RNA sequence: GACCUGGCGGUGCUUCAUAUCCCUCUAGAGGAGCCUGUUCUGUAAUCGAUAAACCCCGAUCAACCUCACCACCUCUUGCUCAGCCUAUAUACCGCCAUCUUCAGCAAACCCUGAUGAAGGCUACAAAGUAAGCGCAAGUACCCACGUAAAGACGUUAGGUCAAGGUGUAGCCCAUGAGGUGGCAAGAAAUGGGCUACAUUUUCUACCCCAGAAACGAUAGCCCUUAUGAAUAAGGGUCGAAGGUGGAUUUAGC
């Protein structure tokens, strides 16, 4: 869906995010249009008519009474349907058909708040017929736009006198309740509906939250639903592995699941259950708790299109790289250097934290360019990360160069935002070991560097043996003029001077030794 | 028509006149010189009669972490917009034509108390 | 039809989205020519 | 180069023999001299279809019924 | 002396791209055609509504995305598919960039009745082939 | 201000899918494309355009992807789905004895959003009389009924058909016509006994 | 590393009427550009090795149309301007050919056209005698 | 937005030939016609006297599109000889290339 | 100037993948093999190679350019650097060195060709200075060093074969030797069946050519090749043609008879048969009409 | 008064002239008729180019639109967020003739002339160096030759606001728009092409071995047919001017 050119390649996630829904802005925006205008594309000049390319009408015809409550469910919408019982109730008396009444409650209470109660209490003046159709659609709008005390009288009713229209009403009395749960669930399996197992469903999602004694007992009864065999185990499966969570990991009922999800895995998956897309993202949460690998291969046909919002697969993505570096780790920055273009800080962090305990010292230049190519700007912390863990190392002498390189670039990036303030406190921080690394060659930009740090201090002991290694690598001069100035700024140069005084500094000229006797 | 209608460069040659008769000889014209203009630069590609707020490229597409949507720029804004770009068109016209003051040297319309400036820098490099 | 064509691009101008090099030259001078009388 | 356009599932000899369709005139006359000629054509042409023939052939029917006030 | 399709000698100071700076009669010989379709040859028809149609697409996205492109564009149809190729700089932002590729793409799939699919390159200033 | 990131060139591996990073049709696209491959008239003194900026490259039809990998890849992948001819039809003569009727139509494909064209609907025929008349009279009856549809040479009698606008009308209706000649060159009348 | 488990696969039935018998599968390929045309006959060739079957290649001659138009616009009768279409032909024939094997080729070709070319299909098969004569 | 009223007038009479073109052809046989009666013949004539203006194909003119020229045109191409040129000059058809043999 | 090492890498490796794309041993590859990969995997309709496109390697892709003759500080390295010509300078200095030791002792190359040799171009007085100075130097003796200086420079004469390409015998049925030639002409191609055993009758198209040519002058054409070697009645030959004008198939048929029988007939006969000019195919042709002109060549009447 | 540059010389010397100067070679135009343009006559009845470098020119089409002229009759926001074939090619863009069947044109440096306009060449070499364009080379046809293509800077304020657009000046009940009609003939001069004026001719079958005659209408009258709603080819008759060209002139290796 992205470009191929490197200027409009999406770098970050969430510029990528803005950028495809500009783009679906953009077809908004056509749709819009074409349906402002639709003469214009009028013409079929493709010889296959397709109504997906035609023009769309939402225009109401003429007052006809009865075409125009025929065609109230094809404008989907309100107002219509409030002027359609408006002339039918005030001047006309009468109703078109039962089923055109059916129709139009249907879609009021799809559409539902003082607008819903309006809604809801013009409904009552319909013509005395009303089937069950009507009332268990009624209990649907109250439940799933309004209270639930309205859905029960309704129901109540409708005993005085449908699969999810059930699973709405046990919705409305769920949202400690243990009678009610219970008579619920046996007079529910009583009658003869044979549900979908979406009331199941639903139940679980009111049991989101509870102890042990109704954790356990979901076992039970998903060992029903295997028994009745209805359930493919998608939805109500991956509810109750989340209400697991949790004070300590159960990795008995871990191991169990893991075999099932194998299985699952194992074999083909068709899709029933709109809500399979948090499936996948509170899964690898799971998953990221658990924190094993065999068990992220095996997480990892056309199954891939589950995980939808860019928002879910950045959490998944991000726990699987995590588990991955903190699992050799060639392998798994072999997984990572392939999908690093397809895929999108703290995931760096921990790449960083595992190649410092891997000791690859070489491969961490690349990663710190490909994310500055890809968007990594404008922040120190993973700046200063990557710094104290190289440079905490000076084992590779030819390496060195390499690391005057990536400090140089590091401070052409440090230095880029005055008028943010940020860049103030990042050399306070972390410009000790850049300066180390620019000594360790090039001497003399690592020597202005560090003038311009103690004249920008928050001196160190790392610091104090940098100074030390810079003036012992020859000229008097040009070490005193630092070590000395140092040292009459603050007291521990000058306890290093008192030493560095001896070797041939102090023969030199006595000014500068008054001065350090001074500040003695 | 717009299939008759074509780039601009051609129309400006052809309007501006720099070559063909006029410009030959040496004759010239009678000190009518038509300046030079660009209408594309000046104005953003957004903005037309019709108001429409555009998320991508006439307002900045996020706000409070939140989509934006198409909505209508009133009659009065767009009035407002209009004079506005009025103004800035007059003012930009203003800055194009202005005076010229080379000071006066010997006298008006000679060339000989003007002076140019040190020399330009040498190749080598030698500032003057 | 230069009906089509020319109306759609008429009414994509006053969206404002086409900056019409040939229609910005002939209202320009026509404002000219309207203030000079 | 076929699909769709497929004439309402019509026929070859739909088409071609307007026998069925030429009834209400002897075998001999000037009338049905023309409208064999006509039918010839029609099937000759393969760009119009069994509603155009039609159309063309009932046309003519109320052309010459019409005009039944010479037949000479 | 002839002018068709060239650019007049000048002093040196014009920056002129391949396809303008050559002339029209080193098409085949030193050029490759902007469109490739079939109505040229023979069997074919329509040619004359290809041509108009494809002049229209040139003008149009001229000018709903201008002064961004350097140079003249490359039209690709395979059969059925549509395909633009353009060139383009990186003064302005992606986001415009990306909306108006939608918003074209949109218009003229609706007004065509056709499948299309447009790409553009990116470069920071218009190669010059010379200074003439 | 923003700035675009370096090419794919030194990014992709000298060990690389090709077929995978090119599987469809699509631009030269220089960017991703590590080659160095220029064309264009190069100046004296010079060498033609890099690849970047060498629109030329795009102008010339585009033939990156299905690289000999990619075919070989396709076709022994479609190896599958493709079926055997029958090996006992071995030769012209024996194809034309097991099927003797040849019948043969024809369209073409061209650039564009329309598809339809009236060439479609042409088809021809050819059958050879030698082995299916199986009598005299009948075949002197129909070799003085056609005109100019057959050619004793090669000994092929040759129909057309484009009468009908439908592929499929026009082979039925041809069917039917020979179906019928076959049938009234079987009878025959006494102005015909009479020559 | 990421290599797919299972592949998915179509599905296939095999209706029990019979397949259609191509005596001739015969292709003409019309261009402008030569080299274009023997890659893309190249490329035919290799897919019809690679796919077992029968091959020939010859080339017939280029086809060419000129005509006349005035250089100039108001009054220039000697001083003309000329130009002209070039076709260039390209013939392949592909013998004993099964009519999936038909069509899976055409599907493969037809869309691995590239676009300034015209293809015209010549198609002969042989059925056997009708029922009524 | 026609390029101009001739092309507007030219437009108006190919809309009105488009509409008649099957009576008019219809008739036109019933006239040219040679064994069916004189009587008929005449009527028919006066008939095709009587249809409107405007209404037969022979009063349009094969015009350019862009530029409105009749003359110079391409009935192929339907463009007058000097777009033909500029657009083959400018390279934006395909396949065209200049008689150098 | 380390874009050209920087080119050369990127042009390996490139290359490389090159291989890998077409499939082949990247270690074993060949220009040939990129020449044959880019045309096919990007066709190009460019008459002109330098037009059409091509992937080729720096050090051929860019001519050499002068490197940099000073160092970066004082002199330059060259002794005639502070004129121009220094490279041919040295060169005419040190030649006539050599000339001057050959006293006290006792094909050519193009001017382009000089010029790309060294980093420098000149003028067409002192290539002519430099071309009789080498025939100077080379009218006395000279010795191995100094042959090897000249040849360094001079190229091979490359000669043509002037000759006339001898068809093979061919043997059918019953013993039959013959050689078959083929003719052409404006319009009217030909070829035909020469028999050295038979003689006599002649066949065109399976017609004797007493009756195809009612004229004598074809005729006589077609004795023209069998009256030149004298061989007139010793020949049997059959032709076919196809053409529109009668002396063009005339010509045609002669041609073929002649590029026949050369097989048949001695060397030395073909080199007297190609004295007399009757075995070269005619290159002229009607030439086009032209759009200004009443014809080929005539103009409209000059109106004044 | 003296100088710098160019043009010009019925200006001198030398080398040339490729079908161009001629002597030369051929076939034609200027003879008669016809077709089609130009000038001119009249009409209410377009327009423009109208020496070389227009005259079967815009036109690779005008019986009706093409129509832009004119008589008559109507519309007034008029398909056009108007329109105008109204003027200005001496505002122009765009497109071409011309020398050119040329080969020079030239940014940028230096030098000479006392630091003037201007010039810059001596190869056995004396101040010129040259980006770049063009020529050229290569590319197309059958080659490498040839033909095509290409042929810059600039002259003719060269032609074209009528291919189209556009600056300026105007009509904006009109100088815009719509629908009927005719207009487009020749006392005459001129131009380009066709026909023949003969026996290398005319007719007959074939395209070349024959037999007869001792020619010539593509003009006019009548008719048929082609499409159209309403000029072209064919048939009968008419069977002349015409007897091979006025200086002069055109094209060709
Ligand atoms: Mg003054
Ligand atoms: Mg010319
Ligand atoms: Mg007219
Ligand atoms: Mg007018
Ligand atoms: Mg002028
Ligand atoms: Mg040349
Ligand atoms: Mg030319
Ligand atoms: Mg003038
Ligand atoms: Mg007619």
């Amino acid at each position: 869906v992205f470009q191929d050119d490197p200027y409009l390649m999406p770098a970050s996630s969430l510029e990528s995010r803005s950028f495809l829904l500009a783009k679906k802005s953009g077809e908004n925006v056509a749709k819009f249009i074409i349906n402002s205008y639709p003469k214009y594309f009028q013409k079929d000049i493709a010889e296959p008519h397709i109504p997906c390319l035609m023009p769309e009408y939402f225009e109401p015809q003429i007052k006809d009474i009865s075409e125009a409550a025929l065609k109230e469910r094809i404008e989907l919408r309100k107002v219509k349907a409030s002027v359609d019982m408006f002339d039918q109730l005030l001047q006309a008396g009468t109703t078109v058909s039962l089923e055109t009444t059916n129709s139009l409650l249907d879609l009021l209470c799809y559409y539902g708040t003082w607008r819903a109660k309006n809604n809801a209490e013009r409904i009552f003046s319909l013509m005395p017929e009303k089937n069950e159709h009507s009332y268990c659609t009624m209990i649907r709008g109250m439940v799933k736009h309004r209270a639930y005390e309205q859905a029960l009288n309704l129901y109540t009713e409708l005993l005085n006198n449908d699969v999810y229209t059930f699973n709405a009403l046990i919705e409305a009395t769920v949202c400690e309740k243990w009678s009610k749960i219970l008579e619920l669930l046996r007079h529910m399996v009583a009658q003869k509906v044979k549900p979908n197992l979406q009331t199941f469903n639903t139940i679980l999602k009111c049991l989101r939250r509870f102890h042990v004694f109704a954790r356990s007992p979901a076992l039970q009864v998903l060992r029903e639903m295997k028994a009745i065999g209805i359930e493919p185990s998608l939805a109500t499966y991956h509810h109750i592995i989340r209400l697991f969570d949790p004070g300590d990991p159960l990795k008995r009922s871990s191991f169990i699941i893991y075999d099932i999800m194998n299985e699952l895995m194992g074999k083909r998956f068709s899709p029933k259950d709109p809500d399979d897309d948090k499936f996948f993202q509170s899964a690898m949460s799971i998953c990221s708790s658990l924190r094993d690998l065999e068990l992220a291969y095996q997480v990892h046909g056309d199954n891939w299109k589950f995980i939808g919002p860019d928002q879910h697969r950045n959490f998944y993505y991000s726990k699987f790289f995590d588990l991955i570096c903190l699992m050799q780790i060639d392998v798994t920055l072999k997984w990572y250097e392939d999908l690093i273009p397809s895929a999108y800080s703290q995931t760096m962090i921990h790449l960083l934290q595992a190649l410092d305990v891997a000791n690859r010292l070489e491969v961490i230049p690349k990663i710190w360019k490909d994310s500055k190519e890809y968007g990594h700007t404008f922040r120190s912390d993973l700046r200063e990360e990557i710094l104290m863990l190289m440079a905490r190392d000076k084992h590779p002498p030819e390496l060195q160069v390499a690391f005057a390189d990536c400090a140089a670039d590091i401070k052409s990036a440090y230095e880029s935002q005055p008028i943010r303030q940020t860049a103030q406190d990042w050399p306070a921080t972390s410009l000790n070991c850049i300066a180390i690394l620019f000594l360790r060659g090039r001497t003399q930009e690592a020597w202005k560097m560090l003038g311009l740090f103690r004249k920008h201090k928050i001196p160190r002991s790392e610091l104090l043996n940098e100074l030390m290694d810079s003036a012992k690598v020859n000229s008097p001069s040009q070490a005193i003029e630092v070590v000395e100035l140092a040292s009459a700024f603050s007291l521990p140069i000058c306890e290093g001077l008192t030493q560095r005084v001896m070797s041939d500094f102090a023969i030199n000229q006595e000014q500068k030794e008054a001065l350090s006797n001074l500040t003695a | 028509s717009f299939f008759t209608k074509l780039t601009a460069d051609e129309l400006w040659k052809g309007a501006l006149a720099e070559t063909g008769a006029g410009a030959k000889k040496g004759r010239g014209k009678r000190t009518k010189k038509k300046k030079r203009k660009d209408l594309n630069r000046g104005q953003i590609i957004g903005e037309g009669r019709y108001g429409f707020l555009w998320p991508g490229l006439n307002v900045p597409l996020m706000k409070n972490g939140a989509v934006q949507t198409i909505a209508q720029r009133s009659k009065e804004e767009q009035e407002k917009v209009e004079a506005d770009m009025i103004q800035q068109r007059e003012e930009w016209d203003r800055k194009k034509k202005m005076k010229v003051k080379r000071e006066r040297g010997w006298s008006g319309n000679s060339w000989g108390g003007i002076s140019l400036g040190p020399p330009d820098p040498g190749p080598c490099g030698e500032t003057y | 039809n230069h009906h089509t064509y020319a109306e759609l691009m008429q009414t994509l101008r006053f969206l404002g989205l086409y900056r019409d090099e040939h229609q910005d030259f002939m209202d320009e001078q026509k404002r000219l020519k309207k203030l000079r009388g | 180069n076929e699909a769709g356009f497929d004439d309402d599932g019509s026929e070859f000899h739909e088409h071609i023999f307007l026998e069925k369709h030429l009834e209400s005139f002897p075998k001999q006359g000037p009338i049905r001299h023309f409208m064999e000629l006509v039918t010839c054509g029609l099937s000759k042409n393969p760009y119009l279809s069994v509603k155009q023939k039609v159309e063309h052939i009932e046309w003519f029917r109320n052309y010459f019924n019409e005009k039944k006030d010479i037949l000479k | 002396k002839n002018r068709a399709a060239r650019v007049r000698v000048s002093k040196g100071d014009k920056p002129v791209t391949y396809e303008e700076a050559h002339a029209p009669h080193y098409i085949a010989h030193r050029k490759g055609w902007l469109s490739l379709h079939t109505g040229n040859l023979d069997g074919e028809d329509h040619a004359a509504e290809r041509t108009v149609e494809d002049v229209f697409l040139r003008k149009f996205m001229w000018g709903t995305f201008p002064g961004c492109l350097a140079d003249q564009l490359v039209l690709k149809r395979r059969g059925n598919q549509l395909e633009i190729c353009a060139v383009v700089l990186r003064q302005l932002s992606p986001h415009k960039y990306y909306f108006l590729v939608g918003y074209s793409e949109t218009l003229l799939s609706y007004f065509y009745k056709c499948p299309v699919r447009l790409h553009l390159q990116t470069v920071p200033s218009k190669v010059v082939y010379k200074y003439l | 201000r923003r700035k675009a990131l370096p090419p794919r060139t030194e990014k992709m591996a000298v060990d690389q899918d090709w077929p995978s990073v090119y599987p469809v049709a699509a631009p030269f696209k220089p960017s991703a494309v590590p080659l160095p491959v220029r064309m264009g008239y190069p100046v004296k003194k010079g060498v033609p355009m890099a690849k970047e900026g060498n629109l030329e490259l795009l102008k010339i039809p585009n033939f990156l992807h299905l690289t000999p990998v990619a075919i070989k890849k396709h076709c022994e992948a479609l190896k599958d789905f493709c079926t055997e001819w029958p090996a006992a039809l071995d030769s012209d003569e024996k194809c034309e004895k097991h099927f003797p009727i040849e019948i043969d139509s024809t369209d073409y494909v061209s650039s564009g959003p329309s598809v339809r064209n009236p060439r479609a609907r042409v088809v021809v025929l050819r059958v050879k009389l030698s082995s299916l008349n199986l009598d005299d009279h009948a075949k002197k009856k129909l070799i003085k009924l056609v005109g100019e549809r057959y050619c004793k040479t090669t000994d092929v009698l040759t129909i057309k058909t484009d009468r009908c606008p439908l592929r499929r009308q026009n082979y039925d209706y041809a069917v039917y016509l020979l179906t019928v000649l076959y049938h009234e060159s079987w009878n025959t009348e006494e102005w015909e006994k009479s020559k | 590393v990421d290599v797919p488990k299972d592949l998915t696969k179509p599905v296939v039935t095999i209706s029990d009427e019979p397949d259609i018998l191509y005596k001739r599968l015969s292709v003409l390929v019309k261009g402008h550009d030569k080299a274009v045309l023997d890659s893309y006959e190249y490329f035919a060739v290799l897919a019809a090795k690679e796919l077992g079957i029968s091959i020939k290649v010859h080339e017939p001659p280029r086809k060419i149309e000129r005509f006349t138009l005035l250089q100039s616009v108001h009054i220039y009768k000697k001083h003309r301007v000329q130009y002209e279409m070039r076709t260039l032909y390209r013939c392949l024939e592909l013998e004993h050919l099964t009519g999936s094997t038909a069509d899976v080729y055409l599907e493969y070709i037809q869309r691995n056209l590239p676009e300034g070319v015209a293809m015209e299909v010549t198609k002969t098969q042989l059925e056997q005698l009708p029922e009524h004569i | 937005h026609y390029v101009d009223w001739r092309m507007w007038r030219d437009v108006k009479r190919r809309k009105m030939a488009y509409e008649y073109a099957d009576e008019r052809l219809r008739i036109n046989s019933l006239r040219k016609n040679t064994i069916l009666p004189k009587i008929l013949q005449d009527v028919a004539d006066e008939e095709i006297a009587a249809l409107p203006r405007d209404s037969c194909p022979v009063r349009i003119r094969n015009r350019c599109v862009m530029t409105s020229r009749p003359r110079g045109v391409k009935r192929r191409w339907r463009l007058s000889r000097i777009v033909f040129r500029h657009l083959a000059d400018h390279g934006q058809l395909s396949g065209i290339q200049r008689a150098t043999w | 100037e380390d874009f050209i090492k920087k080119q050369i890498e990127e042009f390996n490796i490139g290359k490389r993948h090159l291989a890998n794309m077409m499939g082949e041993d990247p270690e074993t590859f060949t220009q040939e093999d990129i020449d044959r990969a880019i045309a096919y995997l990007f066709p190009s309709g460019l008459f002109e190679k330098r037009a059409r496109p091509v992937m080729k390697h720096p050090e051929q892709i860019f001519p050499r350019q002068r490197a940099i003759q000073w160092g970066e500080d004082g002199r330059p390295f060259h002794y005639l650097f502070y004129t121009g010509k220094q490279s041919y300078y040295s060169l005419m200095h040190d030649v006539y060195g050599m000339l001057l030791n050959l006293e006290k002792h006792q094909r050519w190359l193009i001017k382009e060709e000089l010029e790309e040799m060294l980093v420098e171009k000149l003028s067409d007085l002192d290539y002519m200075q430099f071309i009789r100075l080498l025939e100077k130097l080379l009218t006395s003796q000279c010795g191995a060093a100094e042959e090897e200086f000249v040849q360094r420079f001079r190229r091979s004469v490359t000669l043509e074969s002037k000759k006339q390409l001898i068809e093979p015998v061919q043997y059918d049925e019953q013993g039959m030797a013959f050689s078959k030639s083929e003719g052409k002409r404006k319009t009217a191609k030909a070829e035909a069946i020469v028999y050295k055993h038979g003689s006599g009758r002649i066949k065109v198209n399976g017609i004797d050519y007493q009756l195809y040519f009612p004229i004598t002058q074809d005729r006589e054409q077609l004795m023209f090749p069998f009256h030149f070697v004298d061989r007139l009645g010793k020949h049997d030959v059959t032709c076919t043609v196809s053409g529109g004008g009668r002396s063009a198939q005339a010509g045609a048929i002669r041609l073929a008879m002649a590029k026949a029988l050369c097989s048949f007939v001695t060397e030395d006969e073909v080199e007297w048969m190609r004295q007399a000019g009757l075995l070269t195919t005619d290159p002229r042709v009607r030439e086009r009409k032209k759009p200004g002109q009443e014809g080929a060549r005539r103009k409209f009447t000059w109106k004044k």
